[PDB]
């Protein structure tokens, strides 16, 4: 991938 | 050590998608790298020399962490699992199913004998390494949890979330000690336990970086000047040549403040897209930096 958005 | 001089040395390309996190080996000889392309890539922490590529996740990875003994990695991926790998091969040891949504963050305790993990299901889970079984599930917050970190001894986990909350949990107990409301419920993008363990470094999505004495619930230093209001950007404590703070920024530069004077001290230009994560090499004063989909590369910077 949530981190990469 | 008034001002540093981090100059760009190498530029590392290999990830076919955006890079989610880069983390330095304990011994410092290696530099792991998680990406949105379901892969992990191992690199020489001193020269660049891309070594290994570890694969196995069905969807991309948001975070990886190292084991104290420098030879196991756990990756938090968006297929609701975490996976424990040995780097002395590339083989996946155990897969830690349990979560209900995307798994966002992961971290090893100092003893490397258990995993702490956060996910989009608003719950933090603690796991044992060998028996890939969820040791306990904490109803952490009521929103996805941004970051999760073990304190320096191993008896405290700090978690942060989108509900503007930062919690301090005792591990072998699960009961929460405190929580840092203290304001206008701004989404906490990230939090890290400070080196000596008596503080936490929290990131909120309003372009600020705050260092808290969570003991007293006071904020002690406040670092601003960067852009951070959409992505949960990692932060670091550079403690080799002078005591600074490092964090990425949504303006594609690496911001460095002097830990002791809230002062911008150096900003490193090189990235085409957002800088999502950095890392400071243990012994040698090297900072790594990774960027997103319109960049997808890593950079090592040496100086002091």
């Amino acid at each position: 991938x949530x981190r990469a958005x | 050590p008034v001002k540093p001089n981090y100059a760009l040395k190498f530029t590392l390309a290999g990830h076919t998608k955006a890079v989610s996190s880069v983390k330095f080996s304990p011994n410092g000889e290696w530099l792991a790298s998680s990406s949105a392309d379901k892969l992990i890539k191992i690199w020489g922490a001193y020269d660049g020399k891309f070594e290994k590529t570890i694969s196995g996740h069905k969807l991309g990875i948001s975070d990886v962490a190292w084991s104290s003994d420098s030879n196991l990695l756990v990756s938090a991926s968006d297929d609701k699992t975490l996976k424990i790998w040995d780097v002395s091969s590339g083989k996946c040891l155990k897969t830690l199913k349990g979560h209900s949504n995307y798994v966002f963050c992961c971290n090893f305790n100092p003893q490397s004998n258990l995993i702490v993990s956060g996910s989009f299901d608003e719950s933090v889970r603690i796991w044992d390494v060998k028996t890939g079984k969820c040791l306990k599930t904490l109803p952490a917050h009521s929103d996805p949890v941004s970051a999760v970190h073990f304190n320096r001894d191993g008896s405290l986990i700090v978690s942060s979330s989108y509900d503007g909350l930062c919690r301090i949990w005792d591990t072998a107990s699960g009961q929460c000690l405190k929580t840092l409301i203290d304001d206008d419920n701004p989404p906490v993008s990230f939090v890290k336990f400070s080196p000596n363990g008596k503080y936490i470094l929290a990131a909120t999505l309003d372009n600020t970086l705050k260092l808290w004495d969570y003991s007293k619930g006071k904020c002690l230093k406040t670092y601003t000047g960067h852009k951070n209001e959409k992505y949960c950007i990692f932060a670091n404590f550079s403690v080799t040549g002078g005591k600074w703070i490092v964090s990425g920024s949504e303006d594609n530069l690496v911001y460095i403040w002097n830990l002791q004077t809230k002062e911008i001290v150096q900003k490193l230009q090189g990235h085409t897209d957002v800088v999502i994560s950095t890392a400071c090499h243990p012994t040698e004063n090297i900072i790594a930096s990774a960027a997103l989909e319109n960049d997808k590369t890593i950079k090592l910077w040496k100086s002091d």
